[PDB]
């Protein structure tokens, strides 16, 4: 169930309510996550919001997130080929 | 021992960024990373929740009270997993 | 006895789950594991004070669950047998 | 087509990635520059061979004769002896699992070629001194200790060929302990003869002594063998168990604690009872009881071998069993990480001894910082022929700055001084390679603190050279020329 | 007293009137029927004091261990 | 496992301790255990008012330790 | 080196009056004489008090067993 | 272990399952769940039947000027699973009586 | 077909003991210092004769 | 390099033996752990 989504782009929700979107490359027992090319969003997860899709976006890069602070994950997009 | 943990130990000696559970942001050289995510760092820049910065020579943060870490992008590019 | 075992039997059921952070999740269980980490499909998820979003897949860290609302039909006495 | 070396074009598979090597090469605080030295035939090339085998998954030994991967000449392969020093650049993990960039110079052990050792000493930060466990401390061992101490390097020791104690001399394990202790004492005596006040004591308790067997691929420190015990049994602490495994300490199995007083008269020291005794038991079960009770012993160690592996003859089988038991050579890497300084922290006593202009200057402080953006100062002590033999490529380390392919540089010879300016040359560098024994990785730029093969500068270089930038640096001085043992 | 530990103290207090403060500031007075290894607590004839004032008379009650701040005999 | 925190380097050094609740104290490290519980000597509470008050030798539970910073060079 | 548990064992033996900082509650702290304690840092306090830092008011408790969950910090007081 | 479920504080749950009796669960969410215990475990996870969930709310400044008056609420849930960490208190009092 | 054999180690030690009259007592190679094939090849090429060796 | 291999004439000696041809030289652990291959 985790290994399936590996290499995919994933939308992860934090306990404070942040949205981390990155390439899901690794996990573990605690659900500590490894996210490549990761950005953070605060205001929205866009479903094509006609005004704009992106406000308070930050480029982070290579991120290790601790599982304590993870709430949930959904598939955001397919794996980048690279 | 977890796959992410091995990758963390790999970042020892590199410049990393750390956010705590309270949202203070510490950037500097990772000296030592323990199995439980306890982190010794040096020559830090800290950016508080109000936006202000400070400078510290030496710090050590408990693993539990870390929200996340940013590691070097180059280091990431594990494959076997 | 170990009630997570009971939840692990509920693949392919549709449920509503209330989260610790107030979020409400309605979807079809693809898998519950030993940590109560729950995976779903065809998910309509309503964060507290939003309109629902639909996700093809969603994965919940077990600890973040408050409670599951089960199908009225569910034959509990069957499922409680080991 | 004249072909004098075993060098190839095809770049073989590695376990690491190549851009990860360029990453580590940029990082400049993980890398270490080591010279392997020893007496003739004490096992240096078969050790490097062991490491290469571990790193490159498909390059293997031929079951009956060894590849000497680092001997790349038809003369060294025929004549059987190391003639010319050869650089390797690999990426290795430690016991933690953190990889490092090792630049290893494999030097010849014959005493007549000791000048090649001095060339390898100029370009490197530490030295690993190999000693035959059966033969002891020999002529060139003493000479190279004296030479390494006087050239201001860190020294770590590896005691190779421990199978000679079990499989040739057949000593009882206690007398094996006594002979190894004799060797480490004699090295300490030689250092304290030559070195000053500086506590360069070596002991395996201090973690700068390595016990290996490069034929059967055994290598351990006290730390890594402790870690094998910790990996078999979960709650062992690594370091604390490591600090009790040498010396006159003993073990009390009712107390479960290490005593410095012997519990009975007939008891065994901790090293003998925890390290040598299973080693004597592994080799004896393999060479004596491959048919009867090697399966039971391989089960008890947890090692699994296939049906075709058990059909090997005894020497390949033993090498295989020991590769499965000891794994990667992380104890060596720990020894070299802990005790060989990096280029940054090691740059200061290098520029003291090495640079003619003096230690403190604009160039001196610039070098001492070892930053890769400063003035280019590169120093070449070695020159390598091509496979045909027509043209040469210089081999040096970069002390400051960064070299780029195509860029022009000024080359300064030994007889150059600042005020005469007469002995100098301007040349454009063609290509750059990160040299490896049988193949070269071609790069575009090489940062400070790293070894490099340079095309194009050879024509003004008589013996050794320094390389700096054409515009600016009117204050550059040439590094002192090599001072030989003989 | 010569060392009086958590566990015996609580065991001595079984059969007795107690009040438990919870981390959240609620208070529960009643007869301590039992405690277990994790320091979960069972009261009888429980009463609830919130803001230190009698709120509700509740009867038999289980308190999950993680909620407990402290226990007092009373 | 049951690991020690790597704090021997910080032994007998003056430190600045950030605790939960926005609380901050300063003192000399006198010891620790595997839970990261600390002994701090000559400890001083840095009140949010800015005022500082001497509390002597104290125990800090590792649970509530957010961060420490050395006021010395290690 | 002094180990934290031992410090407590000292507090116990001394019968020094102790003031405890609680977790995520600053406006109240607890006081008392440690009579005994356990592996979880759960404490048995005698003649214990709730101390309101805001109200300067003290609430009298007597025999207290404080769960260790709440312990942020342990200090001694002369009183 | 059964002995500790049988006689310890969790006997409250053990007794409720055996007698099919109602219990009120004060809950972390500030809600209360009133019903019958079909199953329970160490953590106080439970499978509950005929659950009446009760709570309280406010209009939360419906005016726009910070004016509201508290409101009680309830809802029926026939079948549900409660993760035990949310438990504050479990009451084996005579709610029916 | 009688094409491949594999023996146990007591078999090999018995055979090794029984064959020792025909076998050498050298353990290493240094006995053949200037008596190996390569020495004989060089000697032939230079027209020189090692004292025991062929001409 | 010289093979210093030592022949044994008599089988009643131990395999690991100091032959007179050789020139003479001159924290708690768990209860479960043992040396490797103690049996
Ligand atoms: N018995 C034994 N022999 C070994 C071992 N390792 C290497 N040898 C042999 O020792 C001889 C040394 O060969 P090398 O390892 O290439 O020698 P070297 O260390 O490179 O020495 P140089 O020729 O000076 O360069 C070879 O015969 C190896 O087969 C060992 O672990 N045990
Ligand atoms: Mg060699």
């Amino acid at each position: 169930k985790m290994l399936q989504h590996i290499d995919y782009r994933m939308r992860c929700i934090l306990q404070d309510g942040r949205i981390f979107i990155g390439t899901f490359k690794a996990f573990d027992k605690h659900m500590n996550l490894i996210l490549c090319d990761c950005d953070e969003f605060r205001k929205i997860k866009p479903k094509n919001s006609k005004q704009a899709e992106r406000e308070e976006k930050r480029v982070l890069g290579l991120v290790l997130l601790r599982g304590e602070n993870l709430v949930s994950m959904t598939v955001e997009g397919p794996p980048p080929k690279d | 021992i977890g796959v992410p943990i091995k990758v963390l130990h790999e970042a020892e000696g590199h410049i990393v960024t750390c956010e705590t559970n309270t949202g203070e942001v510490y950037r500097g050289k990772l000296i030592e990373a323990e199995d439980n995510m306890n982190c010794q760092m040096s020559n830090i820049t800290v950016t508080y929740r109000d936006g202000r910065v400070a400078q510290l020579e030496q710090v050590y943060i408990r693993g539990s009270k870390i929200r996340f870490l940013i590691l070097p992008d180059m280091l990431k590019n594990m494959l076997k997993s | 006895m170990k009630l997570v075992r009971f939840l692990m039997k509920l693949s392919h059921e549709t449920v509503t789950i209330e989260l610790k952070n107030g979020t409400q999740v309605h979807g079809t269980i693809t898998g519950v594991d030993v940590s109560m980490n729950t995976h779903l499909k065809a998910v309509k998820m309503t964060l507290k004070n939003r309109e629902p979003v639909q996700l093809e897949t969603l994965s919940i860290r077990g600890n973040n669950i408050r409670y599951f609302i089960l199908p009225d039909s569910l034959p509990l006495d069957t499922l409680l047998v080991d | 087509t004249k072909k004098f070396t075993l060098m190839e074009q095809t770049l073989p598979v590695t376990v690491y990635e190549m851009d990860f090597l360029a990453d580590l090469m940029d990082n400049s605080e993980l890398i270490r520059n080591v010279t392997l030295c020893g007496h003739l035939h004490h096992g240096k090339t078969c050790f490097v061979d062991c490491l290469i085998e571990q790193t490159h998954p498909e390059i293997r030994k031929r079951y009956d004769q060894d590849l000497c991967y680092t001997d790349i000449l038809f003369t060294e392969q025929e004549r059987g002896v190391g003639i010319k020093s050869t650089p390797v650049t690999v990426v290795l993990p430690d016991t933690k699992g953190k990889s490092y960039l090792f630049n290893i110079m494999d030097t010849p052990g014959h005493v007549n070629f000791s000048d090649e050792v001095t060339a390898g000493l100029r370009i490197s930060d530490g030295v690993v001194l190999f000693i035959d466990a059966a033969e002891g401390v020999m002529l060139n061992t003493e000479r190279l200790i004296k030479h390494a101490v006087q050239e201001r390097l860190a020294v770590t020791v590896c005691i190779n060929k421990i199978d000679r104690l079990i499989l040739e001399l057949k000593l009882p394990p206690t007398d094996a302990y006594y002979k190894l202790r004799h060797i480490v004492d004699e090295v300490n005596g030689l250092i304290s003869m030559y070195s000053t006040d500086e506590n360069l004591i070596l002991s395996p308790l201090l973690g700068n002594v390595c016990f290996s067997s490069s034929q059967y691929s055994i290598c351990f420190t006290l730390g890594s063998f402790a870690k094998i015990y910790a990996d078999t049994f979960g709650d062992i602490n690594y370091q604390e168990f490591a600090k009790r495994l040498w010396g006159d300490i003993y073990f009390n199995p009712k107390t479960r604690k290490f005593t410095k007083k012997a519990p009975t008269s007939s008891s065994q020291r901790s090293f003998v009872e925890f390290i040598l005794e299973p080693l004597y038991k592994i080799l004896a079960q393999v060479v004596g009881d491959v048919d009867t009770s090697l399966p039971r012993t391989l089960d008890e160690l947890g090692i699994h071998l296939t049906k075709e592996e058990l059909k090997l003859n005894i020497r390949p089988l033993l090498r295989l069993v020991c590769k499965k038991f000891f794994g990667e050579f992380t104890g060596f890497v720990d020894m070299c990480v802990q005790h060989i300084p990096s280029p940054k922290v090691g740059a200061k006593p290098k520029i003291e001894h090495t640079y003619t202009g003096g230690v403190d200057s604009d160039l001196g402080e610039a070098m001492s910082d070892c930053d890769p953006d400063g003035p280019l100062m590169c120093h070449t002590t070695k020159m390598y022929s091509t496979d045909d033999g027509v043209q040469f490529h210089a081999f040096g380390r970069v002390l400051s700055g960064t070299i780029h392919a195509g860029q022009p540089v000024k080359v300064l010879g030994e007889n150059y001084t600042l005020e005469d300016e007469e002995d100098s040359q301007i040349c454009t560098v063609g290509r750059l390679w990160i040299s490896v024994a049988r193949y070269h990785i071609e790069v575009n730029r090489v940062p400070a603190g790293n070894w490099v093969l340079i095309e194009g500068v050879d024509q003004p270089i008589v013996k050794t050279a320094t390389i700096t930038e054409p515009r600016g640096n009117e204050e550059a001085q040439i590094f002192r020329p090599l001072k030989f043992n003989t | 007293s010569l060392p009086l530990n958590p566990k015996p103290f609580l065991n001595g207090l079984t059969g007795k009137p107690v009040m438990v403060k919870l981390k959240w500031g609620m208070e529960y007075k009643g007869y301590l029927v039992s405690v277990d290894g994790y320091m979960n607590m069972q009261l009888a004839n429980t009463e609830e004091y919130i803001d230190g004032a009698l709120s509700g008379h509740l009867g038999e009650v289980l308190i999950r261990c993680n909620n407990v701040l402290y226990i007092r005999g009373v | 496992k049951a690991h020690p925190p790597e704090l021997k380097k910080f032994m007998d050094k003056k430190l600045s301790l950030k605790l939960n609740g926005g609380r901050h104290v300063q003192g000399i490290l006198r010891g620790f255990d595997p839970f990261m519980n600390l002994v701090i000597d000559e400890c001083v509470e840095m009140a949010t008012s800015g005022q500082q008050n001497n509390i002597g030798m104290v125990v800090i539970r590792g649970n509530s330790i957010i961060m420490l910073e050395a006021l010395e060079r290690v | 080196m002094v180990q934290p548990i031992n410090l407590i064992f000292r507090y116990l033996q001394n019968r020094s009056r102790i003031q405890v900082w609680l977790y995520e509650q600053v406006n109240m702290r607890i006081e008392g004489c440690i009579i005994g304690f356990d592996e979880y840092m759960n404490l048995v306090l005698d003649d214990a008090e709730e101390i309101h830092s805001k109200t300067k008011s003290r609430k009298q408790l007597g025999r207290i067993m404080l769960k260790g969950d709440n312990i942020t910090l342990l200090q001694s007081v002369s009183n | 272990e059964e002995e500790e479920f049988n006689t310890g504080p969790l006997s409250v749950l053990t007794q409720s399952v055996k007698n099919n009796t109602q219990v009120l669960i004060n809950c972390r969410n500030n809600k209360k769940l009133l019903g019958r215990v079909k199953a329970f475990d160490r953590h106080c996870n439970m499978v509950l039947e005929n659950v009446k969930e009760m709570w309280t709310e406010v209009p939360k400044s419906g005016k726009g000027k910070k004016k509201s008056k508290p409101v009680n609420k309830d809802r029926y849930i026939s079948k549900m699973f409660l993760r035990g960490d949310s438990v504050i208190v479990v009451l084996r009092n005579p709610l029916i009586a | 077909t009688y094409q491949r054999w594999q023996f146990t180690l007591p078999m090999m030690s018995t055979l090794y003991r029984l064959a020792n009259q025909l076998l050498t007592d050298l353990v290493d190679d240094n006995y053949f210092y200037l008596f190996d094939l390569k020495a004989f090849f060089t000697s032939k090429a230079l027209n020189m004769a090692i004292p025991g060796g062929p001409k | 390099p010289n093979v210093v291999f030592i022949k044994t004439e008599d089988p009643d000696l131990p395999a690991f033996y100091f032959d007179p041809l050789i020139n003479p030289i001159s924290f708690e652990l768990p209860e479960f752990v043992e040396p490797f291959l103690k049996d």
